[PDB]
């Protein structure tokens, strides 16, 4: 089960920033990878590990913290497109793909 | 697969969950294998796993390995693409010289006709329909060598009288590059058909593994000659890029407009079926 | 009859006392029925009467209708006492391949010669000498097909090496506009001759329905490319205004200085009569 | 179009907003062009505009012009109905005498069979048995002239022994009128197909523009013969009106019950497709 996780929280206060750093380090220690800001994902082996991970995430959530958890298949995970104002290549149907000089 | 993935950058490639995994320090990207037709490695700093190579052999994806100069060095050839290969070997050994010389003669006629159509769209006289005249003069066993004369008059008319195929200029380098890529795709198609690639349909004395794929790839050379003629003033890098744009561009088959890979696959299929059925129908490709 | 009545202006037609009454805003003209031979209507604003149509059925005169584009659309077909042109179409169906190849080669030679001569008037000796060499090198069956070897050098000489016919620009649209007007005039002349325009002089391509007129109008094509070369900087509207003055401008025929309509008429008549009589004389037009 | 518009009255016709405009002093009426199939002008006092004629040519609507006697004089024939005509001319020139004589023989067999069906519905056992014997005796090249004998016995049995096809009586006048209308519709269908109407499928020596449309219209003659036989006692005007009621009446095709125009269009389409495909299937029409 592919676990997509979004994380947001007010960062204004210093205690809030410290809590954000602590929660992010906890997410990295648990096996989650950060694709972009507030965007993370982790591959859970089965439903039991997913439930335990949900309980742990609820326990480690900081004050004012908000976490969105969604379950996604590998086919939907490969179809994930990220557009930075340039969009991800995986969503593109282009025939030729260049990792290298685009010339 | 519909997608030609070219890797010019140093990175590590792995195979995970029917997905090609591109891992680098800057970023990581996953591309499904079913969408991938051809895999091209243009540098010597790329790393790969033998498990991903096995998955590529099972997926029947052509893997090309280039040199430090980026020119292609060696490509992977699977031993068994399909079970019909072992049954097709007996038919290839049972082929007749009349069918081989007939199909090869018709293919050479299609190539010369495609040159006359190319320089008829590039619009010349002696070059173009002198080559059409050589096409009407083509005969079995090729005693007059009208194919080599059509090539000499073709390149000499396009690039100038001082030009030659034996020159080391970037024009002939790009010509050999496009002939190497098209020869790799056609050779992979012949591997899909299962027949022996080393056996040619023209000269039984010449022994080369690429002979058959070259005979099948003869009619498509003018497509490379066009972009080579347009980009001849551009640098070899931009010419190689325009040569890579041929995979993205589409061409009009007699039936409908299709991609180059589909035209090569269906053309090779009709050629093999025509060879096994002794010339039922000859596929004709025109620009 | 003899005189061919053509109406290019808004007007009304009536029949009174065996006399055709043509009424236009400027003046009224009455023409005897026995004097008229072929009747053609150029525009869509002409008004006619069914009684005059019946008198024309008794008089056997051919009625030709045209659209706003001036291309002939429909013609009147009587159920009895048919016109001689319908009997003349059978000879067009009987046209030999040798006569068609001779007339086609002569037309291509005239067009290429006009292109080289126009390049000589533009004071390019190398390009005009090359196009003249291709003109002297043209051969039958199109075992040369230099009409493009003169084309590429001619367009590259006129508008520059960067310009081409495939690119989308006001120059190419202007060339297609002039070729559309000349195709309308020559097509109207072929319709006056009665021969079917679907049967072309070129044996290779039957795709176009105007192929006969499109092949006959080739020797007059460079006259459009001259004005398109002079006005090339102007917008497409101004190029259309300049190309619209070709009807008013007078050109030099071999015999005498004449209008373009009479020149195209005599050329078309000589072409048709030469095709039916199997090459008595080939009309030659030089700029 | 589904609608046959007949104008016997003096008036002016214009084209406005894709609408046929009928303007008269008493009243004005507008009829859409898409609903209009055939346009018939039965008088010489009708006025029309060349723009409306061009719109009728683009709409592919048959325009018929009659005389003061109201008999049809001349109909409008468009030069190009569709782009497939120029490609179909080469196929018509490539047709074979075996396919022409075979299709024409089958069509004549369908006509004689329809005459035997008409005499069978008329409860004549000896006449329909004799016509059926001539149908079973029809052969290629028609050496016995069983078609002309079937026509002579048909008209001589229907109208009496003293009757003949060369008579000037209103019976033969109505027969030639219905043959002229059906010949006009079938000729318009042949113009829609694009093939040459002057080339017949029976005798290459006979040269007539209506030959092919007559060969296609041969099986439908008995439909006119029925109404002519029923209304023979009525005046020629009422017989003409009953002949005009044929367009409103429907007939049963082998597939289903359809209108006469649809049966003629689909029948001509199957005939042209059978001629180009060399007798794949022969459409059969029965009363």
């Amino acid at each position: 089960m592919r676990m997509i996780l979004m994380f947001d929280m007010p960062t204004d206060t210093a205690e809030e920033r410290k809590a954000y750093r602590k929660f992010r380090k906890f997410l990295l220690s648990e096996g989650f990878i950060m694709h972009q800001f507030s965007v993370y994902s982790k591959l859970l082996l089965n439903h039991t590990a997913n439930t335990a991970m949900v309980g742990r995430l609820k326990a480690n959530n900081p004050k004012k913290g908000n976490i969105t958890i969604l379950t996604v298949t590998e086919k939907q995970f490969a179809r994930m497109i990220y557009l930075y104002g340039n969009t991800s290549i995986a969503n593109s149907e282009e025939r030729l793909v260049f990792l290298g000089d685009n010339y | 697969g519909w997608r030609t993935v070219v890797v010019n950058i140093h990175s590590k490639l792995s195979y995970k969950n029917n997905h090609l995994i591109f891992r680098n320090s800057y970023k990581t990207e996953m591309i499904h294998l079913s969408e991938i037709d051809i895999l091209l490695l243009e540098t010597t700093d790329i790393v790969l796993t033998t498990m991903l190579v096995k998955r590529l052999v099972d997926e029947n994806i052509l893997v090309i390995f280039c040199d430090d100069k980026r020119l292609p060095t060696a490509f992977l050839t699977p031993y068994y693409a399909r079970h019909d290969s072992s049954l097709q070997i007996a038919r290839q050994i049972a082929w007749k010289e009349n069918v081989k010389c007939e199909v090869w003669t018709a293919i050479i006629a299609q190539k010369i006709l495609n040159q006359s159509y190319y320089l008829g769209e590039c619009s010349f006289f002696e070059k173009s329909q002198s080559i059409m005249e050589l096409y009407h003069g083509l005969e079995r066993f090729d005693p007059s060598n009208r194919e080599g004369h059509s090539a000499r008059i073709y390149f000499n008319t396009l690039f100038g009288n001082d030009f030659t195929r034996e020159s080391d200029n970037d024009i002939n380098a790009a010509l050999d590059y496009g002939y190497t890529l098209l020869l790799s795709m056609f050779a992979r198609e012949v591997v899909v058909c299962g027949c022996m690639t080393q056996i040619g349909l023209k000269h039984a004395n010449q022994f080369n593994q690429f002979n058959l794929a070259s005979d099948i790839m003869e009619p498509f050379r003018p497509i490379i000659d066009r972009i080579v003629y347009q980009n001849r003033h551009n640098n070899f890098v931009k010419i190689k890029k325009e040569l890579f744009s041929i995979f993205s561009e589409t061409y009009l088959y007699n039936g409908k407009e299709m991609y180059l890979s589909n035209i090569v696959s269906d053309y090779t299929k009709k050629v093999i079926k025509a060879l096994n059925q002794l010339g039922e129908e000859i596929p004709e490709f025109r620009i």
